[PDB]
């Protein structure tokens, strides 16, 4: 498995708490943390759509 | 390969610094005298003392995958074959390692 | 599934960059290209440009960047040629699909109401045929080789390129002056900020209003910059860059080269004449065509030819 | 500029080696890029040099195939036999014919 971040908050990858139709920067700056990571991918078509 | 290249890092009557990555053939290099010019007119208002400093480095291909060529060794072969066998009317197909 | 595929360039906008010939001179281009790759084998290259495709300001469209306002226009009016005119498949992001001839340039144009606009990279396409036949054109029957062409659909693969911060893309149709001043009128729901020298050292950060400065009287002392934090651009050369380890993701490119079936043409059948411990071979090829022969000896004394004229080889 | 200059030690390796000659040079005056000069590639530039395959040039007439590597049917040599016979095989005389 494989934990992601936005804060001390090692959320699931799949299961993101913002989507981009949502906020414009906060997504994009959760994604620039994260880039170093082997579930990228999970985190990015998770981070996309709610 | 594919020369990869960083958007140049410009200051307005500054100095930048090399600040090096060690990613593979990583070139820097910083240049002054510099009067660069976007879509929306010029960029600084100094004539001179501003700074441009060029980052490039050398990554793989996107496909490289597919399209790749593999470097091997080899020494001391094996040799094995596919023998029809028929001894006293009876027949095997056999791999016989030889 | 193709709205999954394309919801990763969603966070990004296109931009404009330095095209070294324009339809007159060096401009800075909405079309600026990036590079060519042509390592596919029947034609098909595969364009890395300053525009975007398959997005609107919708499905066969280019959308770019007109001086900060994002415009469109359908996929149908732009066109690229080599040498002879190329044809455009599909587009997806910032990267293009077309099937091309060969030459040493690739040039795309568009053309709006009045205005004309056009990019020519000196970058060299070349055609890459398949097997020991060396065609131009490919052929209407023969047999199937294996290949490796660019791939049609957008499917997501493990090949990414990286995205960034958009800079202070530097403005002047903001910046105005009064009857006595220096006026920045930053646009709306965009934040500028403005560096002059016309006191010691002045900077600020304005939000939304028409916000005049005293003691600057020409306006060439003041720079109007804009900012948007959202948006990501591509890490190009052609742009500047922000202030801070400026990177915010990676997205994954379409169109790789992926193993495939191609047709290779057939040569007409040689004409061989047999005698005492020898063959002649007689050989009318219709384009360039390699014969190979070995013994199969100790010595195999191999012979390697391109034969593109009536031959005769004993 | 030959076969070579990227060596990635697998195809997952996220560590390669590269010697491209690349260097970096000044920008022209009043435009933001990063020019470089660096030789080409050297793995095109075996492409296009390419000796012919050792399918076409091999000695002996072999077959050579990629996903084992392996050579076929090279007609060189000869195999030795050793057959270790039981006596139940051995059928007498009157019952054949003669």
């Amino acid at each position: 498995t494989t934990m992601c971040l936005l804060a001390n908050v090692t959320f699931p990858c799949a299961q993101p708490p913002i989507c981009y139709d949502r906020k414009p920067a906060e997504t994009l700056a959760m994604l620039s943390v994260n880039v170093d990571n082997p579930g990228y991918d999970e985190l990015l078509e998770a981070a996309v759509k709610c | 390969y594919k020369t990869g290249m960083d958007s140049p890092a410009i200051k307005c009557c500054g100095s930048q610094e090399c600040t090096p990555t060690y990613r593979p053939d990583e070139q820097c290099k910083v240049f002054t005298g510099v009067y660069p010019f976007m879509w929306g007119g010029a960029y600084c208002f100094c004539d001179t003392e501003n700074t441009q400093v060029s980052k490039a480095y050398v990554m793989k291909s996107d496909d490289c995958l597919a399209d790749h060529a593999e470097a091997y060794k080899a020494h001391t072969a094996s040799v094995q074959a596919f023998l029809n066998i028929t001894v006293g009317e009876h027949s095997i197909v056999t791999t016989v390692y030889v | 599934s193709t709205e999954e595929l394309f919801n990763e360039y969603k966070l990004t906008r296109p931009y404009m960059a330095r095209c070294i010939r324009c339809a007159v001179g060096s401009c800075h281009s909405p079309i600026a290209i990036e590079a060519v790759k042509s390592d596919g084998h029947d034609g098909y290259v595969r364009l890395q440009t300053s525009s975007q495709y398959g997005l609107d300001s919708k499905g066969r469209t280019m959308r770019y960047d007109m001086h900060g306002t994002i415009k469109e226009i359908p996929l149908h009016q732009v066109s690229l040629y080599t040498s002879r005119p190329c044809h455009i498949v599909d587009g997806h992001g910032y990267f293009l699909l077309a099937r091309c001839p060969a030459g040493d340039s690739i040039t795309m144009e568009f053309k709006k109401d009045s205005v004309r606009h056009s990019c020519s990279v000196p970058y060299e396409v070349k055609f890459n045929p398949v097997g020991r036949e060396l065609y131009t054109h490919p052929p209407e029957h023969g047999v199937e080789q294996a290949c490796q062409v660019y791939a049609h659909d957008a499917q997501n693969r493990g090949a990414y390129v990286e995205m960034h911060l958009p800079g202070s893309e530097v403005d002047s149709s903001l910046v105005s002056l009064s009857g006595s001043s220096v006026t920045v009128t930053p646009p709306d729901g965009t934040s500028a900020l403005v560096e002059c020298e016309c006191g010691g050292t002045k900077i600020s950060e304005t939000i939304n209003k028409t916000k005049q400065f005293s003691q600057c009287t020409k306006k060439e002392q003041c720079r109007a910059y804009r900012l948007q934090n959202d948006k990501w651009v591509y890490n190009s050369d052609k742009l500047p860059k922000a202030a801070g380890a400026t990177l915010k993701g990676k997205l994954h490119v379409p169109f790789l080269l992926a193993d495939g079936k191609c047709t290779v043409p057939l040569a007409p059948e040689p004409m061989i004449t047999f005698g005492f411990r020898s063959v002649s071979l007689k050989l009318h090829p219709k384009n360039p065509t390699y014969l190979i022969t070995r013994q199969l000896a100790d010595e195999p004394h191999y012979t390697h030819e391109l034969i593109s004229e009536p031959a005769v080889r004993n | 500029g030959a076969f070579g200059d990227i060596q990635s030690r697998t195809v997952s390796s996220s560590d390669l080696y590269a010697n491209t000659n690349l260097v970096l040079q000044r920008p022209k005056a009043g435009a933001i890029h990063v020019p470089y000069t660096q030789a080409p590639s050297g793995f095109e530039q075996w492409k296009k040099d390419k000796a012919p395959s050792l399918k076409f040039t091999a000695p002996f007439g072999c077959e050579i195939y990629t996903n084992p590597i392996r050579a076929e049917n090279c007609a060189v040599g000869s195999i030795p036999l050793a057959f270790d016979i039981p006596d139940a095989l051995f059928t007498r005389v009157s019952e054949t014919p003669t």
